[PDB]
């Protein structure tokens, strides 16, 4: 029920042999599992957890310089020197300077110069890694039950990844991870500004062009390559200065635009990622699934709703006897010819007589009939569904050609069943999307809709070949107009 | 600087919307029509020598595309 | 079982600072938000504002957002709600209400069965 | 704030209507509509919260419904122990609360 | 001399009075007093709503944030005309004097 | 264009270009600033609220 | 930002030198060549596509060197 | 839509096309009129008074 | 039952305590401390000086 | 102005009437004739450009009217 309301929901029908289904789950988003003779279950990721993050360097991103020095040499005395010249703290630089009578030397021409200031930096960012085994991943388990805690939280870890929720009235589900390869984190980094944390790639992070210090640096005076963020000026060749430049914590959130901001306040709470965890349910039961009928009537507390993936939620109250008894609900013609419709909350129970039951369908397209109860005083809905069967194809081909461009490879154990067919595949998804990612590694959308452009024209203009660039062409600009950045 | 170096296109992108998603989706595109707007003679001087260096239509625009996109 | 304890009753001086504590037990305080209710004797309930526990931040009322301060303690699984510059109609009965935040540890929507438990409440005069 | 008559009385063992009305922010836009029972001298106590639906170990006597800005309560088999003030209170479409002006409900002897 | 000050441009800015309203779907978009003033940024987006939101029908639903907009450190553009400028030569023959 | 204590001598029109909130220097208040959304950002992480 | 448009070349140069003479020539050198060095097989790619489309050498060098420049600069 | 005593059944769509100042439903101050200039008129005859 | 209002919107409409103020030339343009406010209107035009 | 985008003729329209159904009925086709009365010279320079640009009198014909028909439109 935790599921209802939210525009990423997903569907995933039927059972292997082994009643084991792989699915994907991503943070914000969440999933829904049915099955022939199986409770309806939501699955859902909400928080990611590290523990131990280890410092891997400070970016220096505001820096104030004092005791400034200065030291001259005459023209063809080679380049002065000073003891802070060697003190890497004091950024230093040589310029050239003219040098005459009028400035105390007895020769004309380029005289040597050189300035160093002390380097101080006032706050700055810190770039944290984390181990892989270091993760915590956190998934709720609510069934439909129907009930107005409710669900069951567990937790995942990559040392042990193999759980089970116990759910009060179904039995035992087991669920079981493979955190390994959702997320690489050897390759990641969690940056961390004054209050705002990203998480970025870790090689793109080692060469910022920043002073920075070692993860372990705490006196604060091993800074590397401070002249990126400091400035040397000859305006006239007669003396050099130096001063410091601006604040670049506004450079760099301008820096992050492909960035997924993260919460590294009160620890390291990731809301961002995939989970690719494989399913089993061969100890799930039905809550009460040998009751009778409820012979007695009904009324609706909360009517007809419509979700944005074309189920309906219903909240009935039952008022006759026989309580704990099974809920009379199925999806009928007018004139009561044949099944229309299938029941996502399936088998609907009356825990309690007073207590209200929510009930989830899904109407076929059109006039839509929904049957409560038993004569007399069955109740009969009029709700209907706006759409077509075609409309509702095309929208599943959008999503899952979407779900294969963001997921890459995973995208196949969605709904995998272990067939053949589903492992050929992802091989060959796999390798492609090596390929891609060998190709075009670090690239903006817009180069990319480019990209797609020149090999459709290619393949137009020039028969498998053609076809093959076309399309290559079309799936390039289809990933380029889908991705955010 | 670090605003020429942004963490875009690294293959990291997931459902979740990114930092500049919205905002940076068309600045460069904004700040391209701008300087296009703002110095029309080297677009025109550009457009010459597309004109010129090619063989075909198509290279002629990929080329005046190129040589606008670059130069800012 | 979830006990909501409030402090005794205190008699100040107009002008003054009061802050009261509420300590829950019996659940996990930082997944849940803390509210706080004022009602003059015999008049209608005030709903002066909440903090979340998970973040710590603020919200109050638009009445109240210039004198009414309210911080929690996560050791201690109580929240203070501290009001200064007192005045004779301040006088009322104040009650420390819960409800659930959502998974994410946020409290942007408030819950169906919000208010779910309240505490005893506690008597300041106003002299 | 949120209108509601002050007083309400009926007899023992009859049914009852007692109505909260708002504005469209507050009661007739969002189903955050719940009702707190406030005994002389003691803590308050919900007896109903998201009208369509009742709560945990309150008896099935209380009912509430809404009616475009009008939030009602009604009360089935009235009964001794039930004098006690209710508060309707809902949850404004700006981010705070709202509560009614208290109803003091009054029993036939 | 006497240079015109034309715009401001700011750097540091502080957002604080950061409100939200709760607006459900097909009752258009929420609307809050404090974008009245232009000291408020505001931004209309969409957002996901339904029963556990507590209202009647799911959908995607109205929202709009405003915080007041506080500005801290700006620069100044100014803008001289050129009949007050002012140029200073200096004059030195060679005299061979030290 | 003045800075804190530099100061640098540019164009005026690039100066208009710049991306940033603004107001004329005609005013005294000091706060009616101009696209401020160039300087601020609204983040729906899953389309929950911003 | 304003990064993204700094005042180069705008015909207001002079003879004393500016702010970023030095390394402001050269931030084009050094970050096209680190995504050069970062990015191999784009830059094999448009190698391919300078190959293909390129009917001349000199055009397909020079389309090759513009989506080179494009590809940091774009981003 | 509703008139001062009169009435009529629109489509949604052509009612938010309509070009004129507009409150959402649920805004209560009255006041922020969103797209004046559509009832405003600045006129400016000569270059020197607008 | 139960209309919901989904926009309201201005029929009837009145203009005063009008105010302006000119800029020379060259220096930006004209301020008021007032065009914080949304609920007037304003409009930028163009005039000799 | 609100005029110009009448709602009309859009798919909503049942067995009752509408709003200005029968004396609304007829606004366009005689504003469109009082304005050729009014403006004939652009009506033969409008006829002469359709014996031009048309190849067959069909097409004459169509954009002949069809142009009268949208000259006052705008006007
Ligand atoms: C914003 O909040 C601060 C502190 O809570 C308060 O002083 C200020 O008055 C608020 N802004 C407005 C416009 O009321
Ligand atoms: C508008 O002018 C009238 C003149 O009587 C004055 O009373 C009123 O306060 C003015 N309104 C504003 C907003 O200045």
């Amino acid at each position: 029920m935790r599921c209802i309301g939210i525009s990423n929901r997903d569907f995933v029908e039927g059972v292997s042999g082994g009643s084991w289904v792989d699915i994907v789950l991503e943070h914000g988003s969440c999933v829904t599992t049915m099955a022939k003779n199986k409770p309806t279950l939501d699955f859902e990721l909400i928080k990611t957890e590290a523990k131990q993050p280890a410092t891997l360097r400070k970016y220096c991103i505001e820096a104030k310089l004092t005791n400034t020095t200065t030291d001259s040499r005459c023209p063809t005395q080679g380049e002065p020197s000073l003891n802070e010249e060697q003190d890497k703290r004091f950024v230093c630089k040589h310029s050239m300077v003219d040098r005459g009578w009028g400035n105390g030397c007895g020769l004309f021409g380029k005289g040597g110069i050189v300035t160093c200031a002390m380097f101080t930096c006032k706050k700055n960012m810190k770039g944290k890694v984390v181990q892989p085994e270091n993760l915590e991943y956190t998934i709720v388990i609510t069934p439909h039950s129907g009930e107005e805690k409710h669900g069951k939280e567990i937790k995942i870890t990559p040392q042990s990844s193999i759980t089970e929720a116990e759910l009060t009235g179904y039995g035992t589900v087991t669920m079981e991870c493979s955190p390994r390869t959702g997320l690489d984190f050897n390759e990641m980094v969690l940056l961390q500004m004054e209050n705002k944390a990203w998480l970025v790639h870790r090689q793109w992070f080692l060469d910022l062009p920043l002073p920075w210090l070692p993860g372990a640096d705490t006196q604060g005076s091993n800074w590397i390559q401070k002249e990126t963020l400091v400035t040397f000026k000859n305006p006239h060749a007669k003396k050099q200065d130096v001063v410091v430049l601006g604040s670049q914590e506004g450079a760099m959130h301008t820096a992050l635009t492909g960035a997924t901001e993260i919460q590294m306040s009160s620890g390291n709470l990731l809301f961002t990622g995939h989970l690719k965890c494989r399913l089993r349910m061969d100890k799930l039961q039905l809550k009460g699934m040998s009751y009778s009928m409820c012979t007695g009537k009904f009324k609706v507390v909360k009517e007809i709703a419509e979700t944005q993936h074309g189920t309906i939620v219903i909240r009935v109250q039952y008022e006759g006897d026989g309580s704990p008894c099974k809920i009379p609900f199925e999806i009928m013609d007018l004139e009561k010819r044949h099944v229309l419709g299938r029941l996502i909350t399936v088998n609907p129970i009356v825990t309690e007589k007073d207590s209200p039951v929510n009930i989830e369908a899904e109407p076929p397209f059109g006039d839509s009939y929904i049957i409560i109860g038993v004569e007399p005083g069955q109740l009969k809905l009029n709700w209907f569904k706006k759409g077509s069967s075609i409309g509702q194809m095309i929208e599943t081909t959008m999503r899952g050609a979407k779900r294969m461009a963001i997921l890459g490879d995973t995208a196949w154990d969605f709904g995998s069943l272990g067939g053949v067919f589903t492992s050929i595949g992802k091989a060959l998804h796999q390798v492609f999307g090596a390929i891609y990612g060998a190709a075009f590694s670090g690239v903006s959308w817009t180069m990319k809709i480019l990209i797609g452009v020149i090999i459709t024209w290619i393949g137009m203009n020039s028969t498998s070949l053609s076809v093959s660039l076309v399309l290559v062409g079309v799936v390039t600009l289809y990933l380029g107009v889908m991705v955010q950045a | 600087s670090v605003a020429l170096v942004p963490h875009v296109g690294m293959g990291l992108e997931t459902r979740t919307e990114t930092w500049m998603s919205s905002e940076g989706a068309w600045k460069h595109a904004q700040r391209i029509e701008t300087w296009i707007l703002r110095h029309p003679g080297f677009t025109i001087m550009a457009a010459i020598l597309a004109y010129t260096i090619g063989t075909t239509h198509f290279q002629r625009a990929l080329i005046f595309i190129l040589l606008t996109a670059v130069a800012p | 079982e979830v006990q909501l304890v409030e402090s005794g009753a205190e008699v100040k001086k107009p002008g003054a600072s009061v802050k009261v504590s509420c300590k829950a037990s019996g659940y996990t305080f930082t997944s849940y938000a803390m509210h706080w209710v004022r009602q003059a004797p015999g008049q209608r309930l005030e709903w002066m504002g909440w903090i979340n526990a998970g973040n710590g931040n603020t919200k109050y009322s638009q009445k109240f957002q210039d004198r009414v301060t309210i911080t929690r303690d996560t050791s201690a699984s109580t929240a203070y709600m501290e009001l200064s510059s007192l005045r004779s109609e301040d006088t009322a009965i104040y009650y420390c209400a819960r409800d659930k935040v959502d998974d994410y540890g946020d409290y942007w929507f408030p819950t169906l069965w919000y208010f779910d438990y309240w505490g005893q409440g506690t008597l300041v005069t106003v002299s | 704030a949120l209108t509601q008559p002050a007083s309400v009385s009926g007899s023992p063992g009859q049914s009852i209507t007692i109505s909260c009305t708002g504005t469209s922010s507050d009661v007739g836009g969002f189903n955050y509509v719940s009702w707190f029972q406030q005994h002389p001298g003691k803590a308050p106590k919900l007896m109903l919260y998201d009208v369509t639906s009742r709560p945990s170990g309150v008896s099935s006597r209380f009912s509430g419904s809404k009616s475009g800005n009008t939030a009602s309560l009604t009360i089935s088999g009235l009964q001794a122990e039930d004098e006690a003030d209710y508060y309707c209170s809902s949850h404004t479409s700006r981010g705070t609360w709202v509560f009614g002006g208290g109803t003091k409900l009054t029993v036939l002897a």
